DNA sequence: AAGCAGTAGAGCATGC
DNA sequence: GCATGCTCTACTGCTTCGATATCG
């Protein structure tokens, strides 16, 4: 109509005489204005920016809203921005203002040069963290944008591409395991995607080795192994059943299977009672507000104006409040039935119908969807579904690829192997064993890592995977590298008498390594160290002087006979003395070479421990920690593998509270680390499980000094000894490790126990 | 997210924008008191209780290092109205 | 509104050509204009101090913005004046000052005039108080920047426009640029002939150094008329009689307040003592009256807060040397009550015609006494540039009481010759001088002002402000030649 | 002791 | 006998001014 430009000005003018007065009115007129006509926005959009520094409130919320409609049609808007804060206003806690906030970057990203997406990027990857899942869905939808749009559209892009790709694959990868179930659906059915991971099943298994980072190693390989069983479901012999003849003939119902989470089980009943772009999963089946009071046309749903409004405000509000009164009495109901719905609402894959006979007709699917169902449960069935997947592809690699692909299929496969195994920290023990597992089967991977293989498993108790993996590739000049990394190995299970044999003198190995080792056999430590750290200063080799790995060995060693006796004083000077140069020691450069974070940390941590348990007031250890508990890697580091030396030591400054949580976390740590673990590695269990008894001890420690009454008397002291001198490690079967900790520990808290308490004395 | 709001919240202390440090600080003591109000489990709730009355960083030690400012004051209004 | 600041940003042209001024018995542009910016903070830190002022460097290679723009040197952003930041501009005064401005700011950079009206609006934007004007002052020497080009002009024409939309008007101090500053080239349509130096530079170096309080209104008071016909008054201040800022007790290691507090306590057992067990006392003689805290208010109270009016009555009644107080000045507010203009323009406009004035009884405060005073009309004055000198209401003339008023011993009539009072017309004829009304100056608080100025800044030795309210005694002799001796001959006996 | 801007929450309407 | 906003009242901070007590 004509009648636009004279009702536009009108409102502008209106509008000009709002933007100097009250500003508060200007926003929430504006708002309102451009919910519905956003030209209106052109003309005023240096005025909203000009305001928009000054509120903070829900008047920016709207100021930002206003912004939001024109970012199309806006040239720079990244300057404005950037002078406006717009990072720092993204870091206000505050679930629409964020939303906003990253919906206009969304719709301003086509228009964004590389140099500043990177610099608004380091605040977007914050949201992985988000409470919100509107929040955490707005930021997956721009990583997903940027990873379609930044996969080297060039010959070579900058630097800051490079970087902005490698930091949204990074969060986008971290997504697979995002806690809300839906939004991990969209992330895996944007990895799922055809443009991404291929529908070749032998260019899909080697794409899935670009996804793995460290973050996710508990979940990678039903990830893997659900990626891989993807393609399972577009086949033409997927629907169709596996035999196509029954047993015998007859008739087969229909059984439908009751599975709700009322009667979950038989026993919770007395007796006779008074009756008589895509989220989509593969596996389980296929599957503001307004002032104007005006914001259907039938024959049934007009009768509902036919309404009555009681003009009793008493006793509308009486029923109100009673109504309430309801509705309170029915959250404590729900509050209990959403929390026993949640651990017996189980879901059915298969179809199940029933005859006379067993009805062996499944489809593939019936056998492939719960075979994926349970990998992504049970971690040790997953790891054997990928074992077997990537021995089949591989076999089955043989009539397409000839000699020359497959060589440098093989080499990539070996890149990719030592990478897992070189930056894994979450030395998980199903992981870890099922890359040495696949590795040991194919000889071309065979050539892996010697000393990532003895790290990984040494670190996950794995030690019969590593042991065969080795000797396979022993079979196949001596490789004194393989044979210390097989020796390092045997060492840790005990078996010198398998040791006996391998340092003899055709490796190329000394003396003193086999003296020391015999002396080591019949557990006489302090003369096994003795010629440890005299082998490990002599530089007069009259054969050769030794290489790396064997004088490695001989520290690594000598390291384990100091812990082996008690000396905590050797072994803190012996770990802490290779890291650094001068006399100072700085212990924080134990994080860089990470030959360090294996070998010197756990003998660090624990001989500093110990000293403070017994007696010295060094105050070295706890610097340490809480500088390393500003990294996001190292917290994760620590708090994962000792939790039980962080306990102790929190326990040492009367922090009962972060000792709480540190050794709560290191119970599920052990649930989680035993019970992946498979079940024929015996000793590998048992000395997962000689460590429990040291964290309850700390546990029931925090409970006896956390009570009051505890404090009072005598006579809870008195149970407490009654029951601490009865409750050993056996002799003859735990060693002396276990032995120590379980004493030291029980004296400390024995001396703290005391200074806390007002013959208490003798008896302790 | 706390400890490292915490961290971040004693280093918007020692800046040199005060008035802008304020703002940064305000922000980082509203979400980090919302996260420690809203958590159930025990085990969380005992390191969250630990890293508010830590004596390194802390919120005890903030409005104590920030007294001597004017800039700071709907910083210690919030801490003080988080901790009843 | 009221409580709104005034925001100013120096804008400065150091880029090229204000570095080789042509006379070297003169005064480079740069020094120019840094001796007009410290001129106004020195006026500003003790005229308004709650003002906020800013200085921004344009034309410079070093860049201290919050965007990182190119060559656009933000020095101090808009804040309230101090003495530090007097004492960094101090820097860059003086042909030295511009070695030492050169090695650590930049120079002959090239620019964009969009880019460094968005810092001064990014400046503006950046403010949490609120602001009553906000300007920029552009020191430029050159007119028609950007003469290569005409994106940056039409630019820099855009960005004048959202500068102006906002509320900010910028105005150039223009210096030399010999060949005259063509007003037309670029400087007619981004603002709000050729020229010589400014008339604008020159009166903005005269440091006025004198307080300027915001117009509040002292009293909002209802103006009775029985008890049935009120309206609403407010009543403000023309005169006020400026003090010194009161001192502020330091802690003499630490230059830091320190927190007086006054308590008393009973010398008998050492026992904090509270407002309540107190007493009033007055002893004559020997009674001792005795009344509290409470009854000593109770006596004060006569009337209710307001002014009752008591009749009218000609202005030859009211004596000109019947003064005591300051006379404040009333004016109808039309917010507490409706049609209270209306009421008091009729009365305003009808005591006008006659020398009449209305008579009141003033209760400013609650338990306050009252004083009959009068309120005088007065009509407006004012010219055609819309200059008003008297605003119009009344003028609340207040009138003494009977011991206010004090006797004179008995004096002799001592009349003189008319040869006597026509040779003093001649005197006081000679001495005739306009007396304004605000020619004259405190010369204890300017001196006050000066001191410290001179203290807070250390400058070398305390400025003397030259005295004004003295009498300039061979001037006063010149002028009277050789009059006063024959005067005081023909008056005065020949002795003494 | 009162003007004057700024805000926070108390008290109340309302909910069909 | 409850839950959710909305209005608007009452308070604070800052600043000026005036009345009172005190000192060279
Ligand atoms: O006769 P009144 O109207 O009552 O006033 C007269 C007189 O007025 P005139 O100038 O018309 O004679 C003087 O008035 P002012 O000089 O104050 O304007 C006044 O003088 P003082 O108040 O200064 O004393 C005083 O006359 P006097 O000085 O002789 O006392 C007074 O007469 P009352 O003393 O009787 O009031």
């Amino acid at each position: 109509n004509i009648l636009e430009e004279s009702l536009c000005e009108l409102v502008a003018k209106q509008l000009k005489q709002h933007q100097n007065t009250m500003e508060d009115k200007f926003i929430v007129c504006l708002n309102k204005v451009t919910k519905s006509f956003p030209p209106l926005a052109d003309r005023f959009m240096n005025a909203v920016f000009f305001l928009l520094p000054k509120f903070h409130g829900v008047l920016k919320t709207l100021c930002l809203e206003v912004v939001l409609c024109r970012v199309e049609g806006m040239t720079e808007l990244y300057f404005q921005l950037k002078s406006k804060d717009f990072v720092q206003v993204m870091r206000h806690r505050d679930d629409e203002r964020q939303k906003v906030c990253l919906d206009i970057i969304y719709k301003m990203m086509p228009k964004l040069k590389p140099v500043e997406l990177r610099e608004l990027l380091n605040p977007v990857v914050e949201f992985v963290s988000h409470p919100s899942t509107t929040c955490r869905e707005q930021m997956y939808n721009i990583l997903m944008w940027i990873h379609d749009n930044y996969r080297d559209p060039e010959s070579e892009t900058d630097n800051d591409s490079q970087e902005i790709f490698k930091l949204a694959k990074d969060v986008l990868i971290q997504g697979l395991i995002d806690e809300n179930p839906g939004l991990q659906l969209i992330i895996r059915n944007f990895w799922s995607h055809e443009t991404r991971l291929p529908s070749n099943t032998l260019d899909r298994l080697l794409a899935l080795n670009s996804l793995y980072s460290p973050k996710i190693e508990v979940h990678f390989l039903s990830l893997a192994t659900n990626f891989l069983l993807e393609m399972t479901s577009m086949s033409p012999d997927y629907p169709n059943p596996m035999f196509e003849h029954p047993l015998s003939e007859c008739e087969f119902q229909e059984y439908t299977i009751d599975s709700d989470w009322r009667f979950r089980s038989t026993v919770l009943t007395p007796m006779f009672v008074e009756t008589q772009r895509s989220s989509f999963d593969w596996l389980t089946g296929s599957s503001s507000d307004s002032l104007l009071f005006a914001h259907a046309a039938g024959r049934t749903d007009l009768l509902r104006l036919r309404r009555r409004f009681m003009r009793d405000q008493e006793k509308l509000s009486l029923m109100y409040a009673r109504k309430g009164v309801a509705e309170q009495k029915r959250e404590k109901e729900i509050k209990s039935e959403l929390k026993m719905k949640q651990d017996a609402q189980v879901v059915l894959y298969r179809s199940y119908r029933h005859g006379d006979l067993p009805d062996i007709q499944i489809k593939h699917s019936s056998l492939i969807t719960p075979l994926q169902a349970v990998a992504q449960r049970d971690p040790i069935i997953a790891k054997q579904l990928f074992s077997s997947l990537f021995s089949g592809i591989l076999k089955e690699m043989d009539k397409f690829k000839t000699l020359s692909e497959k060589n440098n299929i093989t080499q990539k496969l070996l890149q990719d192997f030592n990478r897992f195994l070189n930056t894994t920290f979450s030395f998980f023990p199903p992981f870890v064993s099922c890359i040495q597992d696949i590795s040991c089967q194919h000889a071309a991977l065979l050539s892996l890592d010697p000393a990532a293989v003895s790290a990984g498993c040494l670190a996950s108790l794995q030690q019969p995977v590593g042991i065969r993996l080795l000797e396979e590739a022993l079979l196949r000049p001596p490789d004194v590298l393989r044979w210390v990394e097989l020796a390092k190995l045997y060492r840790s299970i005990g078996e010198y008498d398998v040791l006996r044999g391998i340092f003899t003198s055709e490796i190329g190995t000394k003396q003193i390594t086999q003296s020391a080792l015999l002396a080591e056999a019949r557990s006489d430590y302090s003369e096994a160290a003795k010629q440890y750290d005299e082998a490990l200063n002599k530089q007069d080799w009259v054969d050769g002087e030794p290489t790396e790995a064997e004088k490695d060995f001989w520290e690594l060693a000598s390291l384990d006979c100091y812990n082996h006796l008690a000396e905590w004083k050797s072994l803190e000077y012996c770990s802490t003395a290779s890291i650094d140069s001068e006399n100072p020691p700085d212990l924080n450069k134990i994080w860089s070479e990470p030959f360090y974070q294996e070998t010197y940390l756990p003998y660090m941590i624990r001989s500093k421990l110990k000293l403070l348990l017994q007696g010295e007031a060094d105050q070295s250890l706890l610097t340490f920690i809480d500088k390393a508990m500003h990294g996001e890697l190292q917290k994760a580091i620590l708090e994962l593998h000792y939790s039980q030396e962080l306990s102790l030591l929190y326990l040492l400054q009367d922090d009962v509270d972060r000792a709480k949580y540190y050794i709560q976390n290191g119970i599920q740590s052990f649930m989680q680390n035993y019970s992946s673990i498979d079940v024929l590695l015996h000793q590998s269990r048992l000395t997962k499980l000689q460590s429990v008894q040291a964290l309850t001890e700390i546990q029931e420690f925090i409970s006896f000094i956390s009570k009051q009454g505890n404090l009072s008397s005598q006579v809870p002291l008195k149970r407490l000894l009654n029951t601490w001198t009865n409750r050993y490690p056996d002799a003859k079967m735990d060693p002396m490790n276990i032995w120590d900790d379980i004493i030291t520990n029980r004296c400390f808290f024995l001396s703290k126990i005391e200074e806390k308490l007002t013959d208490i004395s003798s008896l302790i | 997210g706390v400890r490292c709001s915490l961290l971040r919240l004693q280093e918007t202390l020692s800046a040199a924008d005060r008035c802008g440090a304020a703002l940064a600080g305000h922000q980082l003591i509203r979400g980090l008191g919302q996260e420690c109000v809203l958590s159930s489990s025990p085990a969380v709730l005992a390191l969250q209780t630990s890293l508010v009355f830590s004596r390194d960083f802390g919120l005890l030690v903030f409005v104590r290092k920030s007294l001597n400012s004017i800039e700071f004051r709907e910083c210690r209004e919030e801490i003080l109205k988080f901790l009843c | 509104k009221y409580s709104g600041r005034d925001s100013l940003i120096f804008l400065v042209d150091a880029s090229k050509a204000m570095f080789e001024s042509q006379s070297e018995d003169e005064l480079t542009p740069f020094d120019m204009s840094i001796q007009c910016i410290q001129s106004v903070y020195i006026s500003k830190i003790i005229s308004s101090d709650r003002d906020l002022l800013a200085v921004v460097f344009y034309g410079t290679e070093k860049d201290k913005n919050s965007v990182n723009f190119k060559n656009i040197y933000v020095l101090q952003e808009l804040d309230n004046p101090g003495a530090k930041r007097i004492l960094e501009l101090d820097q860059f005064k003086g042909q030295q000052g511009q070695k030492r401005f050169q090695d650590m700011m930049g120079h002959g950079s090239d620019y964009s005039l969009s880019e460094v009206l968005w810092v001064c609006a990014n400046l503006f934007s950046d403010v949490q108080f609120k602001m009553s004007h906000k300007r920029i002052m552009l020191f430029t020497n050159e007119d028609n920047p950007h003469g290569n080009d005409s994106a940056k002009a039409s630019r820099a024409r855009t960005k004048a426009g959202d500068l102006r939309d906002t509320g900010i008007f910028l105005d150039l101090m223009h210096l030399k640029k010999p060949g005259g500053f063509d007003i037309s080239l670029f400087y007619r349509d981004i603002i709000s002939v050729h020229f010589e130096e400014s008339s604008k530079l020159e009166d903005l170096l005269r440091k006025v150094r004198a307080k300027e309080t915001r117009k509040r209104a002292l009293s909002r008071l209802k103006l009775k008329l029985n008890k049935d016909i009120v309206i609403s008054v407010g009543i403000y201040n023309l005169v006020q009689k400026a003090l010194k800022p009161p001192p502020i007790k330091l802690y003499r290691e630490t230059n830091e307040p320190v927190k007086t507090k006054t308590r008393t306590f009973n010398t008998s057992t050492g026992g904090l003592l509270l407002p309540s067990d107190t007493k009033r006392s007055q002893i004559y003689g020997s009674r001792q009256i005795i009344l509290e805290k409470e009854e000593t208010e109770e006596l004060k109270r006569f009337d209710d807060p307001g002014l009752m009016l008591m009749g009218f009555k000609p202005l030859v009644l009211l004596k000109k040397h019947h003064y005591l107080r300051p006379s404040l000045f009333v004016y109808p507010e039309e917010s507490l009550v409706i049609g209270s203009s209306t009421l008091f323009s009729a009365l305003l406009i009808k005591c006008l015609e006659k020398e009449v004035a209305a008579l009141c009884r003033y209760t400013p405060r609650r338990n306050i006494p009252p004083y009959f005073v009068a309120l005088v009309p007065q009509e407006e004055e004012l010219d055609d540039q819309k200059i008003q000198v008297t605003p119009p209401g009344f003028q609340l003339v207040f009138l003494p009481f009977a011991d206010d008023k004090r006797k004179m011993p008995f004096t002799e009539k001592i009349m003189a010759t008319p040869e006597q009072v026509g040779k003093m017309k001649a005197i006081v004829e000679k001495l005739r001088f306009t007396y304004r009304s605000d020619s004259f100056e405190n010369p204890v608080l300017q001196q006050h002002f000066r001191n410290l100025e001179a203290l807070a800044l250390d400058l070398m030795e305390p400025e003397q402000a030259v005295d004004l309210t003295l009498p300039k005694v061979e001037a006063m002799n010149k002028r009277l030649g050789s009059l006063v001796d024959e005067f005081k001959e023909l008056v005065y006996p020949p002795d003494y």
